[PDB]
RNA sequence: GCGGCCCGCCGUAA
RNA sequence: GCUGCAUGGCUGUCGUCAGCUCGUGUUGUGAAAUGUUGGGUUAAGUCCCGCAACGAGCGCAACCCUUAUCCUUUGUUGCCA
RNA sequence: AAGGCGGCCCCCUGGACGAAGACUGACGCUCAGGUGCGAAAGCGUGGGGAGCAAACAGGAUUAGAUACCCUGGUAGUCCACGCCGUAAACGAUGUCGACUUGGAGGUUGUGCCCUUGAGGCGUGGCUUCCGGAGCUAACGCGUUAAGUCGACCGCCUGGGG
RNA sequence: GGGCGUAAAGCGCACGCAGGCGGUUUGUUAAGUCAGAUGUGAAAUCCCCGGGCUCAACCUGGGAACUGCAUCUGAUACUGG
């Protein structure tokens, strides 16, 4: 908008040449992103997400970078959506049928957990069951109670999470990644240029999306 | 020769004996011989029936025989005339008086002996062995079991070396003593020699 | 409704510490008889398993082509690793005269009159790509007219 | 851093 | 009586060595690969961490027998404070 | 141009590049037959000869050892003037010209700006290493193409013989 | 309507005669090229439309074809002078 609440690219030697249209003049040894062509398509993407949420699209959030972790887990579970926070497993979409069993095991174990040591006092087994529950909840916490095959994905870092992008392209699901100067627009994507590691930037990104999605239901 | 007999290794833990009686040195040999004779004669006679297991117990001055089967009607007949003939013949074989009992097999697709000789009977009618093996495995898995393994070995039509095949899915742990494994074998004589068949069934782990 | 064809099956080996282990591969083609067709390739230890595994693989992979009364108006050629394929429209009354897997592909596609011919190497797996080779890179009149910013009647004339 | 030590009859699993 | 080079059944050995595979998903035109590799550990593909892989099966370990310590019950044909 | 060229100094001599300006006006590209230049070894005539060293002679090692190892050692290696015309003479890639996303260096010129300083902007030539599309049987090549094109020339047609 | 980095295949490297190929306007020529026309290109054979032998092989009527060559008239965008 006008606060310029987003930083810009990394360096002029780590850059994908496909981003020439989106680039501005680089001055301080680093690339500068043209903000004059970031507002309109951002608003278009927001409208698209609004109409999808009005269609109960079950949006999905990703972006594991140790920075967006808590941010995306707060933006999710806020309106009506799900999220992925750690260690995107290869095949959550192309091999969802196998991940269903892991979800079922997690459901069983969380039901058993609330009365865990009552069933048996052999402390070794209780300890290892709790340890494996902890090991299992981090990779499936945000997706446990979702139907399956979401209708939209929002990605924070494009090149860093290319596995999810490839899976989405294979399945045929629209995606809404954010592309920096060292990434490239490859899939069918509503492209949002701008920095992706600045906390203010990512917060500004997710606030509008969360508000739009929560409005879309009503 | 690598595998220990699955039934023998478990006789003291989770499996019962087939013959149960007490005797001393002077009667051991003849007791065993009489048991062998009666078991062989009964197995020969009831070939057309569905006989699974024969249990022989010796009351003090008598012999008690129980037969497990899946079609008790044929063995027991219209009236009890056939069982009377069998009792007369058995009391002939062993001098002591005899009494006959009949058991019932609820799920014939279990109790591997019946599956084994069913497959052999199918093989005698010149049918493809793969169909028979798959049929039996699918039936056993459908009726409810945590594991099954079948195998056939011998001259399967070709002149080359006797080929061996086997199918298995589920769990068939052989190194656990707690497991309830039911195992039996059979053989079929064809125009190209004999064919061996072995079956393992995992009814369920026992605490 | 879907029509399926089986092209070829062959035995494949692999060496291990104890000897050699064998496996089979199956190549099948599937089409709707109207202009949509796909192919699949599967591997297994027993022949029926590979046969069934190729089928749904072909089913999920489908493309559509636009024909015209049983052919189109493009003498087209397609190339792959070592295969050259030439196909051209036939007037009428003729059939699907073609050597190997091209016959099955053009039959399931929905074509009834063609004058195909194959050059180069002729192993089945690469020549089956005749689908991807030229079938979908064919242009109908209306699409050309729309792309060139013109009308169909004067595109033909 | 460096002493030496050669050969293996003919065909032959689906 | 002949044929273990027409067979079933039953044995020896590598070797009580720690390995051997499968389903689904991806990569390659294909034979195939991935998982089973990488860091640290263990008697061990025994375990944690990382990782386009996610899980399973036969194996390993445990359930079996005997020996080493105590406590109840019973006390002859066994024992004697 | 290729074969190739390394102490220092003098004499004779060829080519390439950059900056600015002037001049002639298609005067160009390729090239069968022809001509010239080609490492090392080798040949002829005349010199020279320290080191090294085919041939050769001894000592070992070995079942044998016309070899590898040790002690010697002639032609040759050097100079002048003539022959020879072959090499894994290899980037195993013929010569010209045009077009097509990028990074990290080396070397040698030149313009501007505070020319402050080892500074900052450009702009030519020649060379190393990664890598995109594309091409390829694959390996790989990738603005110094094995990518997209044009002109001319030289070669190939199963393995042995 | 094929190839020459490793499968067979780029001369060891240059100079250069005969040959092959030419950056851009302007003006002429109509050699190449293009359009008509005329004369030729035997008959038989092939093809097409027909006809007659009881049908068919077989015979026959008419037409296209004979891709060419020469001559005349015209066109001037592209090669050549």
């Amino acid at each position: 908008m006008l606060k310029a609440g987003v930083h810009f690219g990394h360096q002029t030697r780590y850059w994908n040449p496909k981003m020439k249209p989106f680039i501005f003049g680089a001055r301080n040894k680093v690339h500068i992103i043209n903000l004059e062509k970031t507002v309109p398509m951002f608003n278009e993407a927001l409208a698209e997400l609004n109409k999808i949420a009005s269609r109960k699209g079950k949006i999905l959030f990703v972006g594991t970078k140790r920075a967006a972790s808590e941010a995306v887990k707060d933006a999710a579970l806020s309106c009506d959506q799900f999220f992925v926070n750690h260690r995107w497993l290869g095949g959550m979409l192309t091999n969802w049928k196998t991940v269903r069993q892991s979800i079922k095991r997690l459901k069983d174990l969380e039901t058993q957990s609330q009365d865990g040591t009552f069933d048996k006092l052999t402390k070794k087994e209780a300890l290892m069951r709790t340890r494996e529950l902890e090991k299992l909840e981090n990779s499936l916490g945000g997706i446990k109670d979702m139907g399956g095959l979401p209708d939209a994905l929002f990605v924070i870092d494009a090149d860093h999470e290319h596995i999810a992008i490839k899976e989405a392209n294979n399945l045929g699901i629209p995606v809404f990644a954010i592309v920096d100067t060292n990434s490239d627009p490859d899939g069918v994507d509503f492209v949002i240029p701008g920095n992706d590691d600045a906390i203010r930037a990512v917060t500004l990104y997710l606030g509008a999306v969360a508000a739009t999605v929560r409005e879309g239901r009503s | 020769g690598q595998k220990v007999h699955p039934n023998g290794i478990r006789l003291g833990i989770v499996k019962p004996w087939n013959s149960t009686w007490f005797a001393n040195t002077k009667e051991f040999a003849d007791n065993l011989d009489s048991d062998f004779k009666v078991r062989q004669y009964l197995t020969k006679e009831l070939a057309k029936a569905s006989v699974s297991r024969i249990v022989i117990e010796r009351p003090a001055k008598s012999i008690r025989v129980t037969i497990h089967t899946a079609r008790p009607g044929i063995v027991i007949g219209k009236k009890g005339e056939d069982v009377e003939k069998l009792r007369k013949v058995v009391a002939d074989i062993a001098g002591v008086p005899a009494q006959i009992n009949i058991a019932e097999v609820r799920k014939p697709e279990l109790d591997a002996k019946l599956v084994a000789d069913s497959i052999t009977s199918q093989l005698e009618r010149r049918v493809m062995f793969r169909r028979a093996m798959k049929r039996a495995v699918q039936n056993a898995m459908r009726l409810g079991a945590k594991g099954i393994k079948v195998e056939v070995s011998g001259r399967l039509g070709g002149a080359e070396i006797a080929r061996t095949e086997w199918y298995r899915e589920g769990r068939v742990p052989l190194h656990t003593l707690r497991a309830d494994i039911d195992y039996n074998t059979s053989e079929a004589h064809t125009t190209y020699g004999v064919i061996g068949v072995k079956v393992w069934i995992f009814k369920g782990e026992i605490l | 409704e879907l029509q399926e064809k089986l092209i070829a099956v062959n035995r494949v080996s692999k060496t291990v510490k104890g000897g050699r282990i064998f496996s089979f591969t199956a190549l099948t083609v599937v089409g709707d008889g109207n202009g949509r067709v796909g192919f699949g390739y599967g591997k297994a230890r027993e022949v029926p398993a590979a046969i069934q595994k190729a089928m749904e693989k072909a089913r999920r992979n489908m493309i559509n082509v636009a024909l015209n009364n049983g052919t189109l108006q493009h003498p087209v050629k397609g190339v792959h690793t070592g295969s050259r394929v030439f196909m051209q429209p036939a007037s009428e009354g003729t059939g699907i005269i073609a050597g190997g897997a091209m016959r099955a592909v053009l039959e399931v596609a929905g074509v009834h009159n063609v004058l195909a011919k194959a050059y180069g190497s002729t192993n089945p797996i690469n020549v089956v790509r005749a689908t991807i080779d030229g079938l979908e890179n064919m242009n109908s009149p209306e699409m050309v007219a729309a792309k060139r910013g013109k009308s169909v009647e004067e595109i033909l004339g």
